[PDB]
């Protein structure tokens, strides 16, 4: 069985070889730290393969990326998340997925936290949920082929919010309505969108609120020219 | 850029010199403050009693080429009325606030930026602190003629041109930036009842 | 054409080009030239010798079919010229095998 | 650091040899790639065995959001933990070393170089999403100085007035600012 | 056994390139299944229906793509006649391809290589280019279809274990 | 070329509005009220934008004259002349039928701290605050479908802008 | 090149662009002024240009109550072209060896993906302007413009007047 | 300067041929015929190559043209000018006796959509084919040998030019001629 | 036991140097710091940060002693906040010194105010080695 050649790997071939990739890889546990390009799928794809075969024992999913791509740097193509997010839809009945989100997860990032099984999916107390529109700014090239790159840009927002839909349980207008401003999500009040099912917090609160800043100030008199100094706290 | 705008640019100028107006070029530097002081001690010799129009558009600059236009403008015998048009950087407005007082006419549509002025130091450590104490100096004696002209305290530059700080002129007749605003007077609208 | 004659495997999609060769930036005199141009005459030379042994030709055959322009060669004619023998070994169609089916 | 070291019998190198003993170097910036190398640490350190984590710290400056993805990996796992500080911590290396071991366990050299500032941020195009950016940067500026009023003890709004501006800090004012705990002698 | 299980992602590419790859599947004496997933350009349709017919699977979010083979020519003008028509007959090869798998006429595939155009996977099947729609219950079966065959190779890598220790 | 046109008060926005292009217009545009204030002045339109402040430094000087103002529009006008062809007064804001018609809201610029961002979004958000102050004066329109329509970006044909008070005539009625 | 402008010829010379099309407006803008009878000829020489750029000068060509005189210098690669059949009927000139290349016009689509889209609609909005317009100037049918519109088509002058893009050829 | 030998009626074609530089010599080819067409115009032609495209509007200038014109080929003629050359009045052809010409097809690149290629592969060759048709006619040369000799990228000595037919009289008597 | 490295550096920040200099004094047994060719202002403090007895230099080997530097750009206020920064750390390099040539501190801003190169013979002088080697 597989579990002796878990304490016989980390003997010989996973602990003295110091890199960290492989001894997460042995411990069921699969981090998307990397932004999502033509290297990135390709090996969440194979690491997929192999976790599936071993046992039906709970695989845990770290996310903390930007996406694919940010807006201040050279966009590519949306394709790769629906790669990642088909292959672990079918994982679910054959294996228990937990998904967690640390750090970020702008525009797709969101779309995997939402692929997890349901009562599995957490997120962390600051964590950030970004609405992105994607993806293709650059149309320059000839005006024969942007009336097909139209039905591109309409289908692909379809399927996009057709799977968002699937997994939050709404309407697939709202997901549209989102979809026109860069929306980002508190995970505090994301549990009622339907994007994950709990908050994980830690041991000891130590984030006090803000809400006690406002002291009540009083009404200034109607017969008072007022400064127009800048509001500066 | 454009080398058959020059020209034009040229001759509209110098149309506008022989009714004495002036203008302030982009960023003000070395090269353009050895042109605007010849162009300011050049009008006397027409009249010296009229006042001097002076067009007012600068999105920035250095510290020490607009203090060579400040003290030209008030050691002159006619008055010199200041007039901003567009966008007015913190050399900018104190070119704009060192007028004749009662004289500094705008348009209520421009904005106002008033801030410490921008530098930089580099060298040995000792050269640091020397660099910093003349940007200090600058920031000083900014602070201290916008406090005479203005007529408001010392503490009250210091906390308001701290950082990034637009006014309208609406606004800025009332901290004593602009004197007097210039607008045609409208024709009253059929409001609804 | 320089291997084993008989196994010449080939795809039946690919694309085969003989052009004379070129020199790369040579700057010189004269007679700088001359000795350029007889590099490049031993290279015609040695490549239609191999031509020769290969399909079966002359020597001022394979220089004025293949090493005077830059042209190109299918899969099909040029199993009838001499270049390729057969296709790689094991090669069967994915429609051909479902006729079988 | 390059030449390696010894665990007990065979060659590992000198980084991952404080690994084994618990003891996590950070040398270089905060950026995107080495941060998805330290929450995967913390996670597989949490995961063998419940102690004190170490972490010392040689941060230049650095981004913000990856240095949250740092901080929130330390309230989450149900180890300790313990900042010391050699060298210098600079922009957000500087909340790292506030982030937990508050009850004695925060730790500097003598002539170590503090540095506490506001964070920033920069994103252009469109005006209508240059207010939801400018509404990310004030929810990000404020929560980040309710975490170091919690911390250090400071009330909230010093903290607004003071880490606007360019604020530095010896070890000699960290003990009554209450940003430090204790102060490392020579042995 | 000796099934291939190779998967397709690709935004572009060379056209060459999914011509190698695709009787580099066909010389194969096993079978072959081919799985396309986020989209299907003119380098990786090619390696899409090089697969065995009866197993290529295209995902509802998998959009196959059939694209003109694109060029960089340079030369005199007796040198740009001779590589021109070599893209008539590129043109000729995948339009080839594309009508002995489809079961489709020349004619009409060779009025669909002068546009780019996209396809969807309820187009896919209606061309001929797959065969069944990969939904999430079809999806299942490939999932233990590549587990007996890692098993029967990892059967004699639990015996190699073992007898090392 | 220009110079033979700019005696009859003849105003070319040609190119990208710079702080250096614009300011050829502005100081041009004192020349002709000075000599004299009874007969129009014609200014024509053809730039794809421009900066925020320079492109307001047109508007606003238009309106320091106290003679008539026409303005005309040839092909192509991106929230910087298309601000500026309403600008004029009614009556004599005529259009070419093919001219295209841009309504886009302007852009910003910011770089430094994360207070400098708050402060150049307030100064964005009083300036977009003003144009629709301004661009619902000549076209009388509320100003609830007027801040949507400065939203997204839309290319307006001249037969609609009749209706919609942007223009006031047709140069050729068809 | 100040000697045509007293003998009311303008050059039509490069791709069209923003300057370009605000100087040569304003060289149309004179050459009426000083005669309202005598014609304009041009001498269009172009490889294409910008969108807007080219529909600048189509318009203000139609306002001179005089009609002009287009001749073609080389080549007009599909927005030179649009020039030379905008003019008037019996005064479109080309040489016996130059070239008339008809096709779409050129034009990008950066923004986001609800912004290319309302974009592209002005393309097709300007395909439908363009061969609105040119197919009531060549007298042919509606279907025939579209068709060979989409890829780049070259037009031979012995063939462009069959056509209709030019009236006649200056051979002497 | 230029100036002077332009009301001599005598222009100058030096440099690379563009297309700003195409209508500077046409614009003033018609100017000289508008005002005397019965005096003849020379030309000096000195050019490393050009474009097709506008290298064809200087020999329909010269076609339009209804006074005689006379041609002088010093410098360099490279694919462009030699053609510009034989274009003129037979009888009236000299150039300087140690000219080189270079008769040989123009160049071009292609790049873009598959039907993209095949229309300027057919464009450039129907621009080999025009540019036969046109240059066979005033050489008196038959097509299938002046097809042939316009591949070879070798310059050609104004000796062999004479009975060649491309040009009719050389400048020195021709015995300054050398090989 | 005892710690050996060899001292050799032409260039870098002073700010590094602070961190190698209190790593030095973290070790319970003591230090051998034996400069070889080139000591700079980095270099150095790792030179006089080891223990008094057991610094070592050659007849060729060279100390720079100089000012720390820094690059300072952008608004007129955290500029005067960073002019204080270059003056302290000045200042904490001055008190680094003194603890092991046992000077008065007004002398050693003096040296610190240019470019300052020493010798083999009058390092010993000055506190900053022990020996010839």
């Amino acid at each position: 069985r597989k579990l002796s050649h878990l304490r016989k790997k980390l003997w010989k071939e996973a602990g003295p070889p110091p890199d960290l990739a492989t001894r997460l890889f042995s411990e069921r546990i699969m981090y998307l730290g990397m932004p999502i390009d033509s290297s990135v799928a390709e090996l969440l794809t194979a690491q997929l393969f192999v976790l599936v075969q071993e046992a039906p024992d709970p695989i845990f999913f770290y996310i903390n990326s930007t996406g694919i791509a940010k807006s201040t740097t050279k966009f590519g193509n949306e394709h790769e998340a629906i790669a990642v997010y088909s292959m672990m839809k079918g994982v679910q009945k054959y294996c228990p997925i937990y998904t967690l989100c640390v750090g970020n997860a702008f525009g797709e990032a969101a779309l995997l936290l939402s692929a997890g099984s349901p009562g599995k999916r957490a997120a962390l107390r600051s964590s950030t949920i970004m609405l992105r529109q994607p993806l293709q700014r650059l149309g320059g090239m000839q005006a024969s082929d942007i009336d097909i790159y139209r039905k591109i840009t309409r289908e692909k927002t379809a399927t996009m919010a057709k799977y968002l839909a699937a997994c939050t349980k709404k309407t697939e207008e709202q997901i549209m309505t989102d979809f026109t401003r860069p929306r980002y999500f508190n995970p505090y009040e994301a549990v009622s969108y339907g994007l994950i099912d709990t908050v994980l917090e830690p041991k000891e609160e130590r984030a006090v609120f803000k809400d006690w800043e406002k002291m009540g100030s009083e009404i200034a008199d109607l017969g008072l020219w007022d400064d127009e100094e800048q509001p500066l706290p | 850029p454009n080398p058959l705008v020059i020209e034009r640019f040229q001759g509209v100028v110098s149309q506008l010199f022989q009714q004495r107006i002036v203008r302030l070029g982009g960023a003000v530097d070395d090269d353009m403050a050895n042109l605007l002081v010849a162009q300011l001690l050049y009008l006397d010799s027409v009249d010296n009693k009229r006042d001097i129009t002076m067009y007012v558009n600068s999105p920035g600059g250095s510290v020490t080429a607009g203090m060579a236009v400040f003290d030209t403008m008030r050691h002159i015998r006619p008055d010199v009325s200041t007039c901003c048009i567009g966008l007015a950087a913190s050399m900018g407005a104190f070119i704009l606030a060192s007028g004749q007082a009662g004289k500094r006419y705008s348009l209520p549509n421009s904005r106002i930026m008033i801030h410490q002025p921008l530098g930089g130091a580099q060298g040995q450590a000792t050269d640091i602190e020397i660099q910093a104490n003349e940007i200090l100096h600058h920031k000083l004696t900014l602070n201290g003629y916008l406090a005479q002209f203005t007529g408001q305290s010392m503490e009250t530059i210091t906390k308001d041109t701290d950082r990034d700080f637009f006014m309208s002129p609406q606004e800025a007749i009332e901290y004593g930036l602009v004197d007097a605003i210039i607008s045609k007077p409208q024709m009253l609208q059929s409001r609804e009842v | 054409s320089a291997g084993q004659k008989g196994h010449r495997y080939s795809f039946p999609h690919a694309k085969i080009s003989t052009a004379p060769p070129v020199m790369n930036r040579v700057f010189g005199q004269a007679v700088d030239a001359q000795l350029q141009a007889n590099e490049l005459d031993y290279a015609t030379k040695y490549y239609a010798a191999i031509l020769a042994r290969s399909t079966g030709k002359d020597l001022e055959t394979c220089q004025k079919q293949y090493l005077s322009r830059k042209r190109y060669f299918s899969v099909k004619e040029a199993y009838e010229e001499g270049l390729v023998d057969k296709l790689v070994p094991g090669f069967m169609l994915n429609r051909f095998r479902k006729m079988q089916k | 650091c390059r030449p390696p070291g010894q665990r007990q019998s065979e060659w590992v190198d000198l980084w991952e040899a404080y690994t084994y003993q618990k003891v996590v170097f950070i040398k270089e910036a905060i950026t995107e790639d080495v941060a998805n190398n330290m929450i995967a640490l913390t996670l597989y350190l949490d995961s063998l065995d419940q102690k004190r984590i170490y972490y010392w710290l040689n941060v230049p400056g650095g981004d913000v959001v990856p240095t949250l993805a740092l901080y929130d990996t330390m309230q989450y796992v149900r180890s300790k933990t313990a900042t010391v500080c050699y060298g210098l911590c600079l922009g957000m290396g500087g909340f790292l070393l506030t982030a937990g071991g508050e009850k004695g366990y925060r730790f500097a050299m003598p002539h170590s170089i503090l540095m506490m500032h506001h964070p920033s941020g920069a994103s252009r195009g469109q005006a209508s999403e240059m207010h939801i950016e400018s509404r990310e940067l004030v929810r990000m500026r404020d929560y980040l100085s309710l975490l170091t009023s919690n911390a250090t003890g400071q009330p909230y709004d010093r903290v607004i007035r003071e880490l606007s501006r360019n604020k530095w800090m010896d070890p000699k004012q960290a003990i009554e600012y209450g940003m430090i705990d204790k102060v490392l002698t020579t042995p | 056994s000796k099934k291939v299980f190779m998967i397709i992602n690709s935004f572009g590419g060379s056209v060459g390139n999914g011509i190698t790859v695709h009787d580099a599947l066909q010389f194969i004496k096993a079978g072959s299944l081919t799985l396309a997933l986020g989209v299907a350009a003119s380098a990786a349709s090619l390696a899409l229906a090089g697969g065995t017919i009866g197993e290529r699977y295209v995902t509802e979010g998998c959009h196959t793509m059939i694209h003109q083979p694109e060029g960089g020519l340079n030369g005199q003008a007796s040198d740009i006649w001779i590589d021109s028509q070599e893209i008539m007959k590129i043109r000729l090869d995948v339009a080839e391809i594309y009508s002995l798998s489809t079961y489709r006429p020349r004619h009409k595939i060779l009025r669909d290589l002068d546009r780019d155009f996209y396809l969807t996977a309820m187009e896919t099947i209606y061309y001929g280019l797959a065969d069944e729609i990969a939904t999430n219950e079809v999806m299942h079966s490939i999932v233990e279809m590549t587990n007996q065959v890692w098993s029967y190779h990892d059967s004699k890598q639990e015996r190699l274990l073992e007898s090392r220790a | 070329p220009f110079g033979l046109l700019l005696r009859q008060r003849i105003v070319f926005l040609g190119g990208e509005v710079e702080d250096f292009g614009a300011d050829a217009i502005i100081s041009q545009l004192l020349l002709l009220d000075s000599q004299d204030p009874t007969k129009d002045i014609k200014i024509f339109i053809n730039s794809p934008g421009g900066s925020v402040t320079a492109g307001m430094g047109i508007y606003d000087a238009m309106m320091l004259c106290r003679a008539d103002v026409n303005t005309y529009c040839f092909g192509l006008a991106a929230s910087m002349g298309a601000f500026l062809l309403g600008a004029g007064k009614r009556g004599k804001r005529n259009s070419m039928p093919n001219s295209r018609i841009m309504i886009h809201q302007p852009l910003g610029g910011a770089s430094g701290q994360a207070v400098d961002i708050e402060i150049q979004a307030k100064e964005i958000m009083y300036h977009k605050a003003n144009l629709n102050r301004i661009m619902a004066d000549y076209c009388q329109q509320p100003l609830s479908k007027i801040e949507e329509d400065t939203d997204r970006d839309r290319y307006m044909s001249p037969l609609e802008a009749k209706e919609y008070g942007l223009i006031d005539h047709i140069i050729g009625g068809e």
